[PDB]
Protein backbone atom coordinates (compact mmCIF):
# COMPACT_ATOMS: atom_id res chain seq x y z
CA UNK A 1 0.00 0.00 0.00
CA UNK A 2 1.31 3.69 -0.60
CA UNK A 3 0.13 4.91 2.73
CA UNK A 4 3.47 4.08 4.02
CA UNK A 5 7.23 3.54 2.23
CA UNK A 6 8.24 0.35 0.72
CA UNK A 7 11.54 0.99 1.58
CA UNK A 8 11.42 2.19 4.88
CA UNK A 9 8.89 -0.81 5.87
CA UNK A 10 10.47 -3.52 3.81
CA UNK A 11 8.61 -6.58 2.76
CA UNK A 12 9.61 -9.47 1.20
CA UNK A 13 7.95 -10.49 -1.94
CA UNK A 14 5.00 -13.11 -1.15
CA UNK A 15 5.01 -16.30 -2.16
CA UNK A 16 1.75 -18.08 -1.66
CA UNK A 17 1.49 -21.97 -3.30
CA UNK A 18 -0.57 -22.95 -5.59
CA UNK A 19 -3.82 -25.45 -4.37
CA UNK A 20 -3.21 -28.78 -5.58
CA UNK A 21 -5.82 -30.85 -4.31
CA UNK A 22 -5.67 -34.66 -4.15
CA UNK A 23 -9.43 -35.92 -2.95
CA UNK A 24 -12.75 -35.45 -4.22
CA UNK A 25 -14.23 -33.78 -1.16
CA UNK A 26 -15.54 -30.33 -1.32
CA UNK A 27 -13.14 -27.64 0.66
CA UNK A 28 -14.98 -26.13 3.80
CA UNK A 29 -12.27 -23.71 3.28
CA UNK A 30 -13.47 -22.59 0.27
CA UNK A 31 -16.74 -22.57 0.71
CA UNK A 32 -17.05 -20.33 3.78
CA UNK A 33 -14.49 -17.59 2.13
CA UNK A 34 -16.88 -17.62 -0.54
CA UNK A 35 -19.44 -17.12 1.69
CA UNK A 36 -17.68 -14.20 3.77
CA UNK A 37 -16.80 -12.79 0.77
CA UNK A 38 -20.45 -12.74 -0.43
CA UNK A 39 -21.98 -11.59 3.14
CA UNK A 40 -19.40 -9.11 4.38
CA UNK A 41 -16.89 -8.27 1.79
CA UNK A 42 -19.11 -6.81 -0.61
CA UNK A 43 -21.09 -4.68 1.72
CA UNK A 44 -18.23 -2.94 3.80
CA UNK A 45 -16.50 -2.31 0.10
CA UNK A 46 -19.42 -0.60 -0.69
CA UNK A 47 -19.73 1.36 2.39
CA UNK A 48 -15.94 2.57 1.71
CA UNK A 49 -16.75 3.37 -1.80
CA UNK A 50 -19.61 5.39 -0.55
CA UNK A 51 -17.78 7.21 2.16
CA UNK A 52 -14.38 7.74 -0.04
CA UNK A 53 -17.00 9.39 -2.32
CA UNK A 54 -18.02 11.74 0.19
CA UNK A 55 -14.04 12.63 1.08
CA UNK A 56 -13.36 13.43 -2.67
CA UNK A 57 -15.78 16.35 -2.15
CA UNK A 58 -14.28 18.16 0.53
CA UNK A 59 -10.45 16.98 -0.31
CA UNK A 60 -8.10 19.37 2.13
CA UNK A 61 -4.36 19.23 2.72
CA UNK A 62 -2.02 19.23 6.11
CA UNK A 63 1.52 19.56 6.00
CA UNK A 64 4.46 18.58 8.06
CA UNK A 65 5.92 20.90 9.78
CA UNK A 66 9.70 21.78 9.04
CA UNK A 67 12.27 23.46 11.59
CA UNK A 68 15.88 25.26 10.37
CA UNK A 69 18.72 23.62 11.88
CA UNK A 70 20.74 26.13 14.92
CA UNK A 71 23.59 26.39 16.48
CA UNK A 72 24.38 23.86 19.33
CA UNK A 73 25.13 23.79 22.57
CA UNK A 74 29.27 23.33 21.54
CA UNK A 75 28.41 26.87 20.07
CA UNK A 76 26.82 28.42 22.75
CA UNK A 77 28.85 30.37 24.94
CA UNK A 78 29.07 29.77 28.52
CA UNK A 79 25.13 31.09 30.75
CA UNK A 80 24.28 32.53 27.51
CA UNK A 81 20.62 31.72 28.14
CA UNK A 82 18.91 31.85 24.50
CA UNK A 83 21.65 30.41 22.30
CA UNK A 84 21.29 27.81 25.63
CA UNK A 85 17.68 27.55 25.06
CA UNK A 86 17.62 27.21 21.45
CA UNK A 87 20.06 24.52 21.45
CA UNK A 88 18.75 22.46 24.35
CA UNK A 89 15.65 22.47 21.98
CA UNK A 90 17.09 21.17 19.00
CA UNK A 91 18.49 18.58 21.15
CA UNK A 92 15.27 17.48 22.56
CA UNK A 93 13.97 17.03 19.31
CA UNK A 94 16.86 15.01 17.49
CA UNK A 95 16.47 13.19 20.86
CA UNK A 96 12.58 12.41 20.01
CA UNK A 97 13.63 11.60 16.17
CA UNK A 98 15.71 8.79 17.61
CA UNK A 99 13.50 7.30 19.71
CA UNK A 100 11.49 6.96 16.51
CA UNK A 101 14.27 5.89 14.45
CA UNK A 102 14.76 3.11 17.19
CA UNK A 103 10.57 2.10 17.29
CA UNK A 104 10.81 1.86 13.42
CA UNK A 105 13.90 -0.52 14.04
CA UNK A 106 12.23 -2.97 16.69
CA UNK A 107 9.21 -2.78 14.30
CA UNK A 108 11.00 -4.24 11.15
CA UNK A 109 12.42 -6.80 13.61
CA UNK A 110 9.03 -8.20 14.97
CA UNK A 111 7.50 -7.68 11.40
CA UNK A 112 10.03 -10.34 10.63
CA UNK A 113 10.54 -12.37 13.47
CA UNK A 114 6.55 -13.01 12.76
CA UNK A 115 6.82 -13.47 9.05
CA UNK A 116 10.21 -16.35 9.02
CA UNK A 117 7.82 -17.82 11.89
CA UNK A 118 9.96 -21.39 12.26
CA UNK A 119 13.10 -20.44 10.80
CA UNK A 120 13.60 -17.12 12.25
CA UNK A 121 16.92 -17.69 14.30
CA UNK A 122 18.61 -18.08 10.36
CA UNK A 123 16.57 -15.65 8.43
CA UNK A 124 16.37 -12.61 10.45
CA UNK A 125 20.01 -11.97 11.19
CA UNK A 126 19.73 -8.99 9.14
CA UNK A 127 17.46 -7.18 11.40
CA UNK A 128 18.61 -8.32 14.49
CA UNK A 129 22.22 -6.64 13.11
CA UNK A 130 20.40 -3.55 12.20
CA UNK A 131 19.16 -3.34 15.61
CA UNK A 132 22.27 -4.53 17.79
CA UNK A 133 24.10 -1.41 15.72
CA UNK A 134 21.32 1.28 16.40
CA UNK A 135 20.75 -0.02 19.94
CA UNK A 136 24.68 0.33 20.57
CA UNK A 137 24.75 3.72 19.28
CA UNK A 138 21.67 5.04 21.12
CA UNK A 139 23.05 3.09 24.85
CA UNK A 140 26.28 4.90 24.23
CA UNK A 141 24.35 8.52 23.31
CA UNK A 142 21.76 8.48 26.14
CA UNK A 143 22.73 5.71 28.19
CA UNK A 144 22.89 7.22 31.65
CA UNK A 145 21.73 11.01 31.59
CA UNK A 146 19.13 10.65 34.05
CA UNK A 147 15.58 12.12 34.72
CA UNK A 148 17.49 15.68 34.15
CA UNK A 149 18.89 14.97 30.79
CA UNK A 150 19.91 17.86 28.83
CA UNK A 151 22.08 19.16 26.01
CA UNK A 152 25.03 20.32 28.25
CA UNK A 153 25.16 16.37 29.81
CA UNK A 154 25.21 15.02 27.13
CA UNK A 155 27.92 16.80 25.72
CA UNK A 156 29.87 16.18 28.98
CA UNK A 157 29.09 12.32 28.15
CA UNK A 158 30.57 12.05 24.86
CA UNK A 159 33.41 14.64 26.28
CA UNK A 160 34.38 11.67 28.75
CA UNK A 161 34.07 9.33 26.13
CA UNK A 162 36.28 10.67 23.73
CA UNK A 163 38.47 11.41 26.43
CA UNK A 164 38.67 7.64 27.10
CA UNK A 165 39.07 6.81 23.42
CA UNK A 166 42.14 9.18 22.97
CA UNK A 167 43.59 7.72 26.18
CA UNK A 168 42.93 4.73 24.95
CA UNK A 169 44.43 5.25 21.43
CA UNK A 170 47.86 6.54 23.12
CA UNK A 171 48.37 3.76 25.21
CA UNK A 172 47.90 1.31 22.39
CA UNK A 173 50.36 3.23 19.93
CA UNK A 174 52.77 3.62 22.95
CA UNK B 1 22.42 51.78 57.04
CA UNK B 2 23.15 51.25 53.43
CA UNK B 3 21.76 54.23 51.79
CA UNK B 4 21.58 56.66 55.29
CA UNK B 5 24.22 59.61 55.04
CA UNK B 6 23.96 59.09 51.13
CA UNK B 7 25.66 62.57 49.92
CA UNK B 8 22.99 65.43 48.91
CA UNK B 9 20.11 64.14 50.84
CA UNK B 10 17.61 66.49 52.05
CA UNK B 11 16.38 65.07 55.96
CA UNK B 12 12.30 64.26 56.60
CA UNK B 13 12.17 64.88 52.60
CA UNK B 14 10.02 62.06 51.27
CA UNK B 15 9.87 63.07 48.19
CA UNK B 16 13.08 64.66 46.41
CA UNK B 17 13.11 66.94 43.87
CA UNK B 18 15.28 64.27 41.62
CA UNK B 19 12.33 61.98 42.05
CA UNK B 20 10.34 64.16 39.45
CA UNK B 21 12.09 62.48 36.53
CA UNK B 22 10.76 58.94 36.83
CA UNK B 23 7.60 57.56 35.38
CA UNK B 24 4.56 58.01 37.86
CA UNK B 25 2.63 54.93 38.84
CA UNK B 26 -0.38 54.26 36.42
CA UNK B 27 -3.59 54.49 38.67
CA UNK B 28 -4.60 51.17 37.22
CA UNK B 29 -1.59 49.91 39.23
CA UNK B 30 -2.04 46.55 40.91
CA UNK B 31 -0.30 47.47 43.78
CA UNK B 32 -2.76 50.38 43.74
CA UNK B 33 -5.46 47.88 42.65
CA UNK B 34 -4.64 45.88 46.19
CA UNK B 35 -3.93 49.04 48.20
CA UNK B 36 -8.10 49.63 47.63
CA UNK B 37 -8.78 46.29 48.24
CA UNK B 38 -7.10 46.09 51.44
CA UNK B 39 -9.00 49.62 52.16
CA UNK B 40 -12.28 47.96 51.11
CA UNK B 41 -11.34 44.95 53.69
CA UNK B 42 -11.35 47.62 56.46
CA UNK B 43 -14.42 48.95 55.47
CA UNK B 44 -15.98 45.46 55.85
CA UNK B 45 -14.16 44.54 59.14
CA UNK B 46 -15.37 47.94 60.57
CA UNK B 47 -18.85 47.34 59.79
CA UNK B 48 -18.48 43.90 60.92
CA UNK B 49 -16.38 45.03 64.48
CA UNK B 50 -19.52 47.75 64.99
CA UNK B 51 -22.02 45.17 64.27
CA UNK B 52 -23.47 46.90 61.23
CA UNK B 53 -24.81 45.09 57.97
CA UNK B 54 -21.26 44.19 56.58
CA UNK B 55 -21.70 44.92 53.11
CA UNK B 56 -24.57 47.83 53.07
CA UNK B 57 -23.93 50.28 55.53
CA UNK B 58 -21.56 53.08 55.57
CA UNK B 59 -21.03 53.54 51.91
CA UNK B 60 -19.87 56.88 52.56
CA UNK B 61 -17.07 55.38 55.20
CA UNK B 62 -15.86 52.21 52.97
CA UNK B 63 -14.95 54.91 50.09
CA UNK B 64 -13.20 56.90 52.05
CA UNK B 65 -11.34 53.74 53.79
CA UNK B 66 -10.74 52.97 50.07
CA UNK B 67 -9.59 56.65 49.02
CA UNK B 68 -7.46 57.28 51.70
CA UNK B 69 -5.94 53.59 51.33
CA UNK B 70 -4.94 54.43 47.48
CA UNK B 71 -3.98 58.32 48.29
CA UNK B 72 -1.36 56.46 50.50
CA UNK B 73 -0.97 53.58 48.24
CA UNK B 74 0.24 56.01 45.21
CA UNK B 75 2.56 58.03 47.27
CA UNK B 76 4.42 54.73 48.96
CA UNK B 77 4.75 53.27 45.60
CA UNK B 78 6.19 56.67 44.24
CA UNK B 79 9.04 56.33 47.13
CA UNK B 80 9.55 52.82 46.62
CA UNK B 81 10.36 53.46 42.89
CA UNK B 82 12.67 56.21 43.11
CA UNK B 83 14.48 54.51 45.89
CA UNK B 84 14.99 51.57 43.46
CA UNK B 85 16.02 53.68 41.00
CA UNK B 86 18.51 55.68 42.65
CA UNK B 87 20.29 51.94 44.21
CA UNK B 88 20.40 50.71 40.40
CA UNK B 89 22.11 54.16 39.52
CA UNK B 90 24.16 54.28 42.61
CA UNK B 91 25.56 50.67 41.73
CA UNK B 92 25.80 51.06 38.17
CA UNK B 93 28.30 54.15 38.67
CA UNK B 94 30.11 52.25 41.34
CA UNK B 95 30.53 49.26 38.98
CA UNK B 96 31.97 51.80 36.20
CA UNK B 97 34.23 53.63 38.22
CA UNK B 98 35.60 50.48 39.67
CA UNK B 99 36.74 48.06 36.51
CA UNK B 100 39.69 46.72 38.35
CA UNK B 101 36.86 45.29 40.68
CA UNK B 102 33.94 44.26 38.07
CA UNK B 103 36.73 42.82 34.86
CA UNK B 104 34.91 41.50 31.82
CA UNK B 105 35.37 37.71 31.85
CA UNK B 106 35.96 36.05 28.62
CA UNK B 107 33.35 33.92 27.21
CA UNK B 108 34.49 30.41 26.46
CA UNK B 109 31.43 28.09 24.88
CA UNK B 110 31.01 24.90 25.79
CA UNK B 111 32.75 22.74 23.17
CA UNK B 112 35.97 24.58 25.16
CA UNK B 113 34.68 24.04 28.94
CA UNK B 114 35.53 20.68 30.42
CA UNK B 115 32.72 19.77 32.71
CA UNK B 116 33.15 16.16 34.63
CA UNK B 117 29.51 13.82 33.47
CA UNK B 118 28.18 11.64 36.48
CA UNK B 119 25.84 8.83 35.12
CA UNK B 120 22.84 7.91 36.81
CA UNK B 121 22.37 4.40 37.34
C1 LIG C 1 -11.47 43.67 44.73
C2 LIG C 1 -10.30 44.25 43.95
C3 LIG C 1 -10.37 44.03 42.45
C4 LIG C 1 -11.63 44.58 41.81
C5 LIG C 1 -11.67 44.43 40.30
C6 LIG C 1 -10.56 45.18 39.58
C7 LIG C 1 -10.58 46.68 39.80
C8 LIG C 1 -9.43 47.41 39.15
C9 LIG C 1 -9.36 47.17 37.65
C10 LIG C 1 -8.13 47.75 37.02
O1 LIG C 1 -7.71 48.86 37.21
O2 LIG C 1 -7.53 46.86 36.22
C11 LIG C 1 -6.30 47.26 35.58
C12 LIG C 1 -5.26 46.24 35.96
C13 LIG C 1 -4.51 45.75 34.76
O3 LIG C 1 -3.13 45.50 35.12
P1 LIG C 1 -1.97 45.84 34.08
O4 LIG C 1 -1.52 47.24 34.30
O5 LIG C 1 -2.46 45.45 32.74
O6 LIG C 1 -0.79 44.85 34.46
C14 LIG C 1 0.56 45.16 34.05
C15 LIG C 1 1.33 45.67 35.24
O7 LIG C 1 1.96 46.91 34.90
C16 LIG C 1 2.38 44.69 35.72
O8 LIG C 1 1.74 43.45 36.07
P2 LIG C 1 2.64 42.22 36.54
O9 LIG C 1 2.32 41.03 35.73
O10 LIG C 1 4.04 42.70 36.60
O11 LIG C 1 2.16 41.97 38.04
C17 LIG C 1 2.80 42.65 39.14
C18 LIG C 1 2.76 41.74 40.34
C19 LIG C 1 3.92 40.79 40.39
O12 LIG C 1 3.80 40.06 41.63
C20 LIG C 1 3.55 38.75 41.55
O13 LIG C 1 3.50 38.15 40.51
C21 LIG C 1 3.34 38.14 42.90
C22 LIG C 1 1.91 38.28 43.37
C23 LIG C 1 1.68 37.71 44.76
C24 LIG C 1 2.56 38.32 45.83
C25 LIG C 1 2.21 37.90 47.25
C26 LIG C 1 2.14 36.40 47.45
C27 LIG C 1 1.88 35.99 48.89
C28 LIG C 1 0.60 36.56 49.47
C29 LIG C 1 -0.67 35.98 48.89
C30 LIG C 1 -1.93 36.70 49.33
C31 LIG C 1 -2.03 36.92 50.84
C32 LIG C 1 -3.32 37.56 51.30
C33 LIG C 1 -4.56 36.73 51.00
O14 LIG C 1 2.81 42.54 41.57
C34 LIG C 1 1.65 42.99 42.04
O15 LIG C 1 0.61 42.93 41.44
C35 LIG C 1 1.80 43.52 43.44
C36 LIG C 1 0.63 43.12 44.32
C37 LIG C 1 0.40 41.62 44.33
C38 LIG C 1 -1.06 41.24 44.39
C39 LIG C 1 -1.87 41.83 43.25
C40 LIG C 1 -3.37 41.70 43.42
C41 LIG C 1 -4.17 42.44 42.36
C42 LIG C 1 -5.66 42.43 42.62
C43 LIG C 1 -6.05 43.11 43.92
C44 LIG C 1 -7.20 42.43 44.64
C45 LIG C 1 -6.92 40.98 44.99
C46 LIG C 1 -8.01 40.32 45.82
C47 LIG C 1 -7.76 38.86 46.13
C48 LIG C 1 -8.83 38.24 47.02
C49 LIG C 1 -10.24 38.45 46.50
C50 LIG C 1 -11.33 37.96 47.43
C51 LIG C 1 -12.72 38.26 46.93
O16 LIG C 1 -6.02 45.11 36.49
C52 LIG C 1 -5.75 44.70 37.73
O17 LIG C 1 -4.84 45.13 38.39
C53 LIG C 1 -6.72 43.66 38.18
C54 LIG C 1 -6.09 42.56 39.01
C55 LIG C 1 -7.05 41.43 39.32
C56 LIG C 1 -8.28 41.83 40.12
C57 LIG C 1 -9.21 40.69 40.55
C58 LIG C 1 -8.68 39.78 41.65
C59 LIG C 1 -7.68 38.73 41.20
C60 LIG C 1 -6.86 38.10 42.32
C61 LIG C 1 -5.68 37.29 41.82
C62 LIG C 1 -4.78 36.75 42.91
C63 LIG C 1 -3.54 36.03 42.40
C64 LIG C 1 -2.63 36.88 41.54
C1 LIG D 1 -15.09 37.42 50.42
C2 LIG D 1 -13.81 36.62 50.29
C3 LIG D 1 -12.68 37.15 51.16
C4 LIG D 1 -11.39 36.35 51.08
C5 LIG D 1 -10.33 36.81 52.07
C6 LIG D 1 -9.88 38.24 51.87
C7 LIG D 1 -9.51 38.94 53.17
C8 LIG D 1 -10.68 39.04 54.13
C9 LIG D 1 -11.87 39.80 53.56
C10 LIG D 1 -12.11 41.15 54.20
C11 LIG D 1 -12.94 41.11 55.47
C12 LIG D 1 -14.39 40.74 55.22
C13 LIG D 1 -15.29 40.91 56.43
C14 LIG D 1 -14.86 40.11 57.64
C15 LIG D 1 -15.97 39.94 58.65
C16 LIG D 1 -17.20 39.28 58.06
C17 LIG D 1 -18.33 39.09 59.06
C18 LIG D 1 -19.57 38.50 58.44
O1 LIG D 1 -20.44 37.94 59.04
O2 LIG D 1 -19.58 38.69 57.12
C19 LIG D 1 -20.76 38.24 56.41
C20 LIG D 1 -21.14 39.30 55.41
C21 LIG D 1 -22.63 39.39 55.24
O3 LIG D 1 -23.26 39.10 56.51
P1 LIG D 1 -24.33 40.12 57.11
O4 LIG D 1 -25.67 39.60 56.75
O5 LIG D 1 -23.97 41.50 56.73
O6 LIG D 1 -24.16 39.92 58.68
C22 LIG D 1 -24.01 38.59 59.21
C23 LIG D 1 -23.22 38.66 60.49
O7 LIG D 1 -21.96 39.29 60.24
C24 LIG D 1 -22.98 37.29 61.08
O8 LIG D 1 -22.22 37.44 62.30
P2 LIG D 1 -22.17 36.24 63.35
O9 LIG D 1 -22.45 36.81 64.68
O10 LIG D 1 -23.01 35.12 62.85
O11 LIG D 1 -20.63 35.84 63.29
C25 LIG D 1 -20.21 34.51 63.67
C26 LIG D 1 -19.00 34.14 62.86
C27 LIG D 1 -18.21 35.35 62.47
O12 LIG D 1 -17.16 34.94 61.56
C28 LIG D 1 -16.55 35.90 60.88
O13 LIG D 1 -16.79 37.07 61.02
C29 LIG D 1 -15.55 35.34 59.92
C30 LIG D 1 -14.85 36.42 59.10
C31 LIG D 1 -13.84 37.23 59.90
C32 LIG D 1 -12.58 36.45 60.25
C33 LIG D 1 -11.32 37.04 59.63
C34 LIG D 1 -11.50 37.43 58.18
C35 LIG D 1 -10.20 37.70 57.44
C36 LIG D 1 -9.43 38.91 57.92
C37 LIG D 1 -8.03 38.96 57.32
C38 LIG D 1 -7.20 37.75 57.68
C39 LIG D 1 -6.44 37.13 56.52
C40 LIG D 1 -7.32 36.75 55.34
C41 LIG D 1 -6.65 35.80 54.36
C42 LIG D 1 -6.24 34.49 55.00
C43 LIG D 1 -5.69 33.45 54.04
C44 LIG D 1 -5.36 32.13 54.72
C45 LIG D 1 -6.54 31.57 55.48
O14 LIG D 1 -18.13 33.36 63.73
C46 LIG D 1 -17.91 32.08 63.39
O15 LIG D 1 -18.42 31.54 62.45
C47 LIG D 1 -16.95 31.43 64.34
C48 LIG D 1 -16.50 30.06 63.87
C49 LIG D 1 -15.48 30.10 62.75
C50 LIG D 1 -14.12 30.60 63.19
C51 LIG D 1 -12.96 29.96 62.45
C52 LIG D 1 -12.78 30.42 61.01
C53 LIG D 1 -12.10 31.77 60.88
C54 LIG D 1 -11.55 32.06 59.50
C55 LIG D 1 -10.57 33.21 59.46
C56 LIG D 1 -9.98 33.49 58.08
C57 LIG D 1 -11.04 33.83 57.04
C58 LIG D 1 -10.49 34.27 55.70
C59 LIG D 1 -11.59 34.65 54.72
C60 LIG D 1 -12.63 35.56 55.34
C61 LIG D 1 -13.78 35.94 54.43
C62 LIG D 1 -14.87 36.72 55.15
C63 LIG D 1 -15.97 37.18 54.23
O16 LIG D 1 -20.58 38.91 54.12
C64 LIG D 1 -19.43 39.48 53.74
O17 LIG D 1 -18.82 40.27 54.41
C65 LIG D 1 -19.00 38.99 52.39
C66 LIG D 1 -17.65 39.53 51.95
C67 LIG D 1 -17.75 40.83 51.17
C68 LIG D 1 -18.43 40.69 49.82
C69 LIG D 1 -18.42 41.97 49.00
C70 LIG D 1 -19.17 41.89 47.68
C71 LIG D 1 -19.15 43.18 46.89
C72 LIG D 1 -19.97 43.16 45.61
C73 LIG D 1 -19.49 42.17 44.56
C74 LIG D 1 -18.03 42.34 44.18
C75 LIG D 1 -17.58 41.45 43.03
C76 LIG D 1 -16.08 41.49 42.79
C77 LIG D 1 -15.51 42.88 42.54
C78 LIG D 1 -15.35 43.30 41.08
C79 LIG D 1 -16.64 43.56 40.31
C80 LIG D 1 -17.19 42.36 39.56
C81 LIG D 1 -18.45 42.67 38.80
C1 LIG E 1 9.14 73.01 49.65
C2 LIG E 1 7.74 73.17 50.24
C3 LIG E 1 6.94 71.86 50.02
C4 LIG E 1 7.48 70.76 50.94
C5 LIG E 1 6.67 69.48 50.71
C6 LIG E 1 6.86 68.51 51.91
C7 LIG E 1 8.25 67.85 51.83
C8 LIG E 1 8.26 66.57 52.72
C9 LIG E 1 7.71 66.92 54.13
C10 LIG E 1 7.43 65.61 54.92
C11 LIG E 1 6.51 65.94 56.13
C12 LIG E 1 7.31 66.73 57.19
C13 LIG E 1 8.14 65.74 58.05
C14 LIG E 1 7.19 64.79 58.80
C15 LIG E 1 7.99 63.53 59.27
C16 LIG E 1 8.83 62.98 58.07
C17 LIG E 1 8.75 61.42 58.03
C18 LIG E 1 9.04 60.95 56.59
O1 LIG E 1 8.33 61.74 55.70
O2 LIG E 1 10.41 61.07 56.32
C19 LIG E 1 10.91 60.11 55.43
C20 LIG E 1 10.71 58.71 56.03
O3 LIG E 1 9.78 57.99 55.23
C21 LIG E 1 9.10 56.97 55.94
O4 LIG E 1 10.00 56.32 56.77
C22 LIG E 1 8.50 55.97 54.95
C23 LIG E 1 7.17 55.39 55.54
C24 LIG E 1 6.88 54.02 54.85
C25 LIG E 1 5.66 53.33 55.54
C26 LIG E 1 5.61 51.84 55.11
C27 LIG E 1 7.02 51.21 55.36
C28 LIG E 1 7.16 49.89 54.52
C29 LIG E 1 6.31 48.75 55.19
C30 LIG E 1 6.41 47.46 54.33
C31 LIG E 1 4.98 46.89 54.09
C32 LIG E 1 4.07 48.02 53.53
C33 LIG E 1 2.61 47.55 53.54
C34 LIG E 1 1.70 48.67 53.02
C35 LIG E 1 1.68 49.82 54.03
C36 LIG E 1 0.54 50.78 53.68
C37 LIG E 1 12.41 60.35 55.23
O5 LIG E 1 12.97 60.76 56.46
P1 LIG E 1 14.59 60.46 56.73
O6 LIG E 1 15.29 61.66 57.14
O7 LIG E 1 15.28 60.13 55.48
O8 LIG E 1 14.75 59.25 57.86
C38 LIG E 1 16.05 59.00 58.40
C39 LIG E 1 15.98 57.78 59.35
N1 LIG E 1 16.06 56.51 58.62
C40 LIG E 1 16.97 56.61 57.50
C41 LIG E 1 16.55 55.49 59.51
C42 LIG E 1 14.76 56.12 58.16
C1 LIG F 1 -19.45 52.48 47.38
C2 LIG F 1 -18.88 51.52 48.42
C3 LIG F 1 -17.37 51.56 48.59
C4 LIG F 1 -16.57 51.00 47.43
C5 LIG F 1 -16.13 52.01 46.38
C6 LIG F 1 -15.48 51.39 45.16
C7 LIG F 1 -15.01 52.38 44.10
C8 LIG F 1 -13.93 53.34 44.57
C9 LIG F 1 -13.36 54.18 43.45
C10 LIG F 1 -14.34 55.16 42.82
C11 LIG F 1 -13.91 55.68 41.46
C12 LIG F 1 -12.57 56.40 41.50
C13 LIG F 1 -11.99 56.64 40.14
O1 LIG F 1 -12.41 57.43 39.34
O2 LIG F 1 -10.94 55.84 39.92
C14 LIG F 1 -10.32 55.92 38.61
C15 LIG F 1 -8.97 55.25 38.65
C16 LIG F 1 -8.52 54.85 37.28
O3 LIG F 1 -8.71 55.97 36.38
P1 LIG F 1 -7.67 56.23 35.21
O4 LIG F 1 -6.51 55.34 35.45
O5 LIG F 1 -7.44 57.69 35.08
O6 LIG F 1 -8.41 55.70 33.90
C17 LIG F 1 -8.02 54.49 33.21
C18 LIG F 1 -7.02 54.90 32.17
N1 LIG F 1 -6.31 53.72 31.62
O7 LIG F 1 -9.13 54.02 39.43
C19 LIG F 1 -8.10 53.63 40.20
O8 LIG F 1 -7.03 54.18 40.21
C20 LIG F 1 -8.47 52.45 41.05
C21 LIG F 1 -8.22 52.69 42.53
C22 LIG F 1 -9.22 51.97 43.42
C23 LIG F 1 -9.24 50.46 43.24
C24 LIG F 1 -10.40 49.77 43.93
C25 LIG F 1 -10.45 48.28 43.67
C26 LIG F 1 -11.76 47.62 44.08
C27 LIG F 1 -12.07 47.70 45.56
C28 LIG F 1 -13.35 46.98 45.96
C29 LIG F 1 -14.61 47.57 45.35
C30 LIG F 1 -15.88 46.86 45.78
C31 LIG F 1 -17.17 47.59 45.43
C32 LIG F 1 -18.41 47.00 46.08
C33 LIG F 1 -19.66 47.85 45.92
C34 LIG F 1 -20.85 47.32 46.70
C35 LIG F 1 -22.08 48.21 46.65
C36 LIG F 1 -23.24 47.68 47.47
Amino acid sequence: PDSWDKDVYPEPPRRTPAPAPQTSLPNPVTYLTKIFDLLVDRPVTLAREFIEQQHAKNRYYYYHREFRRVPDITECEEKDILCMFEAEMQWRRDYKVDQEIVNIIQERLKACQQREGESYRQNCAKELEQFTQVSKAFQDRYSDLGAHYSARKCLAKQKQRMLAERKAAKEAAA
Amino acid sequence: TMMSGRPGRVPLQFLPNEARSLPPPKLTDPRLVYMGFLGYCSGLIDNAIRRRPVVSAGLHRQLLYVTSFVFFGYYLLKRQDYMYALRDHDMFAYVKSHPEDFPEKDKKTYGEILEEFHPVR
